[PDB]
């Protein structure tokens, strides 16, 4: 049983860190994506 | 700016977020579950052993 | 210098904006996915290492 545990176990210490990393990366991506949509807006100011 | 019809600077961000979503899902489901294999999507050698 | 066919100032400013857009997109991509390399096209040494 001790040997089988090594193959399949949650390893919470690394999993919570990976989840936090993924959440931070997702929030950063959403922020920079919302910031990215405003790039073609300057053409309107270019027109008039 | 110079182009309106295509905005690749947003497509790359969308692709990055999509790639991150896989790791997010895997981590969250492995956290909720007690196991690590999660239906043999990983290396099947571990599941068989 | 009263010509109208060629507006050199517009060309200069447009090429400046186009040159800056590359670094802009690079910055937003590096923010997007957690990597200074992110399949680097500037150097291969760091990628190989």
């Amino acid at each position: 049983s001790e040997a089988q545990s090594r193959i399949q176990d949650a390893d919470y210490a690394t999993e919570v860190s990976n989840m936090s990393k993924a959440q931070i990366i997702q929030q950063a991506g959403n922020s920079v994506l919302a910031k990215a949509n405003q790039v073609p807006q300057q053409v309107l100011s270019l027109l008039q | 700016a110079q182009v309106i019809n295509t905005n690749s600077l947003s497509l790359i961000t969308q692709n990055n977020i999509n790639k991150n979503q896989s790791a997010l899902s895997s981590s969250i489901e492995r956290l909720s579950s007690g196991l690590r294999i999660n239906s043999a999507k990983d290396d099947a050698a571990g599941q068989a052993i």
